[PDB]
RNA sequence: GGUGAAAAGAACCCCGGGAGGGGAGUGAAAUAGAGCCUGAAACCGUGGGCUUACAAGCAGUCACGGCCCCGCAAGGGGUUGU
RNA sequence: GUGCAAGAGCACUCAGGCGCGCGGGAGAACCCUCGCCAAGGAACUCUGCAAGUUGGCCCCGUAACUUCGGGAGAAGGGGUGC
RNA sequence: ACCGGAGCGCUGUCUCGGCGAGGGACCCGGUGAAAUUGAACUGGCCGUGAAGAUGCGGCCUACCCGUGGCAGGACGAAAAGA
RNA sequence: GGGGAGGUUUGGCACCUCGAUGUCGGCUCGUCGCAUCCUGGGGCUGAAGAAGGUCCCAAGGGUUGGGCUGUUCGCCCAUUAAAGCGGCACGCGAGCUGGGUUCAGAACGUCGUGAGACAGUUCGGUCUCUAUCCGCCACGGGCGCAGGAGGCUUGAGGGGGGCUCUUCCUAGUACGAGAGGACCGGAAGGGACGCACCUCUGGUUUCCCAGCUGUCCCUCCAGGGGCAUAAGCUGGGUAGCCAUGUGCGGAAGGGAUAACCGCUGAAAGCAUCUAAGCGGGAAGCCCGCCCCAAGAUGAGGCCUCCCACGGCGUCAAGCCGGUAAGGACCCGGGAAGACUACCCGGUGGAUGGGCCGGGGGUGUAAGCGCCGCGAGGCGUUGAGCCGACCGGUCCCAAUCGUCCGAGGUCU
């Protein structure tokens, strides 16, 4: 009768927000990231709510959106692109996957976010 | 150095049993499908991919 | 069997909407009660207020009131005892939903960051005698 | 939530303001006091001018939870503090005037002098 | 001699008479019968009940669709209810009316590694006082020299969770049919979905 | 402290990033190949021949048996279940 | 540098520097360091030991006794932002 | 920043413990010790001895072997008894 | 006056132990012995009823805090059914405490001329993370289970379980001077407890929101961001997890029996519960009652699924691959959880993420107008924000497939 609510876990909620944030920031840059699967699996979670999240359009939630990341023009890129696009998707707009060998220096599995519209 | 410190000496015998509770475990491959491959379970091989073929660079 | 909360909501015999609007402001008048022997005693129940644990079924709610000596607390629970229970003074006005620092200190200074909301008089009054315009129409 | 060293309070005219809790006047090893149990309270400070003095050691009977009783009518009650009124060797309080409200708690143990004497009911 | 299957459905203290009860509620759902149990050819006093129907596809095998009467297989197994022995029909509410304690088995939540503070009951040690090293441990164990063995059966520290336990004497309040849902006191462990089954209270005399 | 009698000290090529090996030549000798005469045991390893999962132990010894390989015969190795 | 009464004390922060030479997950009993608590408020115990309250600035105020500086910034309390 | 008693008000010291944070502790990939060490294939036991038995006799059970551990035994370990 | 028993106390022996056995009392964890504190019971009475005095049987359980006690014998109050006596190195510092006795400082004493001596005194004063085996607690890997497989098993061992108190109806009656006050049976509860739940009670919730500040940031305003923790600070907190909250229970019944109460009954025309047999008789013994449980190497019992030779071993036992029925992999996940194990679903699909909607927490967001010299306030706006519980929903993630898998010994 332990963690019964579930999450993944390592580091401290200001590290975690940190490298998600980061993780996620140089992931809307190249749109595509190389990763490890932990990092990939809750990451396209929490990514994918927020895409739900930055799919609208008003300053409300855009001001929101940069409440929680920093530049505003990947928001610019956002809101006059990925809108319009995932105008009519709804609930997944991330494919994120895993890979073999594996991080191959220190035995850590492996995993890629990706676009997907 | 402190206390818990090795009574006598052990055997060979329980050595290489204690040892023998290890027998190094080999890892799982299946077949990429359209290429010759044994990638990992569920895993896109390196090569090749999934459907939709992606990447495609591991020469 | 599936929706789980439709099971538990569906046993819900219990629907008691015989009482009006309310919100953490202040309430007042009646509540209900025992006290003789074996019932019998109409122990209505004044004054303000304090929490209020809305579970839904389990909507049970502590009040605030201050008896001569001291003051009093008690939580009822929404959907049998408490007959009329019909509030009065209803009021409102409150940054927050959980009063607590009034039991701290306790006087004037409640009456301080104690405000009103007319609203809510207005809309039950203008309901009053549109329910005139009931008694005429629809 | 009363124990050996619980300062507690009383709400009565005879004499006594507080006292401290010694036993509880039950099961022996139980400690744990709501409105019910018997406390054998030694006196700690009264009125320099009547009856019963400071530092005798006095039987009491028990209201006012500062952790509101669960109430069997679904409902749950306590006061503004944690106290009430002493029993004497021969069974009663030796007090004679209420200040402020009780609980239906006492009417429940039956004892109806008390009762009947208290203002407001909860 | 009675008995039913069933999961768990709230908990809730509703107002009887004028009163707050812990009530759980306990769907125990279409319960059909099927492998009927005797001494002779079998062993003990048993009949067979399955939960609740839905697994086509998913399950396969024998069927005690074959068993006489089909009834396909349930989403969860039938099982062989100890002291139980009906007619040839299905079982599920009505059997028990309302006024009556029943004893009650539970399916209950795991929990994995336990340690004694909350599976025994000692002493931790000093939160400042003495050594912070102890802060919660047990303390001693066995004697010195003689006896010297930490005794058989010892209150240690390991596991404590999902265990099957059968709970003694709680009254029947209501029943429901069009749904199948029985109403009684307040406990059962297991997850608000876990598994647990009525039996006839082993009463007074 | 030790290659050889002398360096003739391994050129050309194959795996590797090299380190090391694999064919060569060489010399009587390459477990004389560059720390190179011998190369025990302790201690660490490969296959295979034999045993051990109903068991209470200064693990050895005595009678018997089952197995694997030497012995023409009888025999014997050793494995170790009772 | 800012703001904090003042300073170099404190926090945040300019240039400068570092991410401290293995990483990665699940998210135990237990441990180090820390947070909360009904209600009780030293019963703990060798003792308030540690933690815990107490903290700066303006005033109301400060006893015995005194070697007149003390005790005093006593104790007890009121006020503090825009 | 020494010692005794007492109360004042604050407290997890305790009633009495539960939940939460990292660094761990747990599984993995890389790198990996120590003091000691005749042996070991190391049980309960009433007996039995230089008087305190896993091993001798008897009696009883327990299929072979390993992690995460609580620390009762190994008459302790470390420095050839203050 | 006798003799014995038991080895808790203080002594005798000095025999293991001076090739480091570390100490009273306190905390911790127990276990036992019954010459028994309380509850059971029975006989006796110099036992009216109520209560007590004595002996015997009877452990299944229970036995509080506290102040001066540092403290060896405390004492008292407050209780309580009673506040048992003891073995266990004065049980237990590789579990802890460390007030204690036995170190170097230092002041009191005292004795000797002095260095020094004490079972005379006093303040402070530094208990060395690591588990090699047995032991205990759960978690697994081996092989058995003499066809192979997916389910339901019995119950033997073994374990838990075994506490008490309060008032009333009898009946203020029998008894009796009155006071007082019944056996028995019964009837409502609290305490110590074990079990479990969030429903209430009230708890944590590490980013679920809201008000505040020093700084720096976007972007100048509004607005928002880390920093002040390893969350800067406070107000609140569902589901989950939690105790004080909340439900549940000990018994009940049988069988034999003890201490003991009796029948028929002689030896012996009397007696006798005993010599032959019978009755009753404890919270105690076993079951009944709850947990474990087929490595109960006995692997037992049951529903059903599958099925020769398909190829050598010409006899003996097997071997050898595709299969059957099925399974193992990996994933998505989990009220399962250290890993393991356990459980579901796997493009056949609601298994997780997302969408979505319900509940629920924060408790009228930013932004526009309006008003004020203004900080702010008013309509917007119980609104904006939204982690778990309830699901409707295939967009993403469970693709694809990998390997393993009886041929039914024998009389």
């Amino acid at each position: 009768r332990h963690l019964k609510s579930g999450r993944k876990l390592n580091r401290h909620s200001s590290h975690r927000l940190a490298l998600y944030r980061n993780q996620a920031k140089s992931l809307l840059t190249h749109g595509r990231i190389t990763t490890t699967v932990p990092k990939a699996k809750e990451l396209r979670g929490f990514v994918d709510h927020l895409i739900h999240l930055a799919k609208r359009g008003d300053l409300h939630a855009r001001r929101l959106v940069l409440r929680d990341l920093q530049d505003v023009k990947l928001v610019r890129k956002l809101f006059d692109e990925i809108a319009p696009r995932y105008r009519d998707r709804q609930g997944g707009y991330t494919r994120v996957l895993k890979l073999a060998e594996r991080r191959r220096g220190d035995g850590a599995p492996l995993a890629l976010v990706e676009l997907v519209e | 150095a402190k206390h818990p410190v090795p009574k006598k000496k052990t055997s060979k015998a329980r050595r290489d049993a204690r040892r023998s509770h290890h027998a190094l475990t080999p890892p799982t491959l299946v077949p990429c499908p359209e290429c010759k491959a044994m990638k990992p379970p569920h895993t896109v091989c390196p090569e090749c991919g999934y459907y939709a073929g992606r990447k495609v660079l591991e020469v | 069997m599936n929706r789980g909360a439709l099971i538990k909501l569906v046993e819900s015999r219990y629907v008691r909407t015989d009482l009006p609007e309310f919100r953490p402001g202040d309430t007042v008048r009646v509540s209900y009660k025992v006290k003789e022997g074996n019932r019998t005693r109409i122990q209505d129940f004044e004054g303000i207020v304090i929490r209020i644990r809305r579970n839904g079924f389990n909507t049970t709610f502590t009040v605030r009131k201050v008896s001569y000596g001291v003051g009093v607390e008690r939580i009822f629970p929404l959907h049998s005892p408490l007959i009329q229970k019909i509030d009065i003074v209803q009021r409102g006005r409150a940054r927050r939903a959980k009063l607590y620092f009034i039991r701290n200190l306790s006087d004037r200074e409640i009456r301080r960051k104690l405000r009103a909301d007319r609203k809510r008089i207005d809309q039950d009054r203008a309901a009053e005698r549109a329910a005139k315009e009931e008694a005429q129409k629809a | 939530m009363i124990q050996p060293q619980t300062y507690l309070e009383v709400a009565d005219n005879t004499g006594a303001r507080k006292i401290m809790c010694i036993r509880v006047l039950k099961g022996s090893n139980a400690k744990y006091a709501t409105v019910g149990d018997v406390i054998v309270a030694s006196v700690k400070e009264a009125i320099p001018r009547g009856a019963v003095k400071e530092g005798d050691v006095v039987k009491a009977v028990v209201v006012r939870t500062k952790k509101e009783i669960k109430r069997p009518d679904g409902s749950a009650i306590r006061f503004d503090d944690n106290a009430a009124v002493i029993i004497n060797n021969q069974l009663e309080p030796r007090g004679t005037r209420v200040f402020g409200p009780v609980a239906r708690e006492l009417r429940e143990k039956g004892f109806m002098k008390i009762v009947s004497l208290a203002p407001e009911v909860l | 001699m009675k008995g039913i299957l069933g999961v768990k459905v709230g908990m809730t203290r509703i107002f009887r008479d004028d009163r707050a009860v812990p009530v759980t509620v306990i769907l125990a759902g279409p319960c059909p019968v099927v492998q009927r149990r005797t001494p002779e050819k079998d062993g003990y006093t048993a009949v067979q009940l399955g939960f609740l129907p839905q697994n086509p596809k998913r399950v396969n095998r024998p069927l005690k669709g074959h068993f006489a009467k089909a009834g396909v297989e349930p989403v969860r197994i039938l099982r062989e209810i100890r002291d139980f022995n009906p007619e040839g029909d299905t079982v599920t509410v009505e059997i028990f009316k309302p006024g009556e304690r029943v004893d009650v088995t539970g399916t209950s939540k795991g929990r994995g590694f336990a340690g004694v503070m909350k599976r025994w009951n000692f002493a931790g040690g000093p939160d400042s006082h003495g050594a912070h090293k102890i802060h919660r441990h047990p303390g001693s164990i066995g004697n010195r020299k003689t006896p010297g063995r930490v005794y058989k059966g010892k209150k240690m520290a390991g596991h404590y969770g999902a265990e099957r336990v059968t709970v003694m004497n709680l009254e029947v309040v209501d029943v429901i049919p069009e749904e199948n849902l029985l109403l009684v006191k307040g406990a059962v462990p297991g997850p608000n979905g876990g598994l647990v089954i009525v039996r006839e209270t082993k009463k007074a005399a």
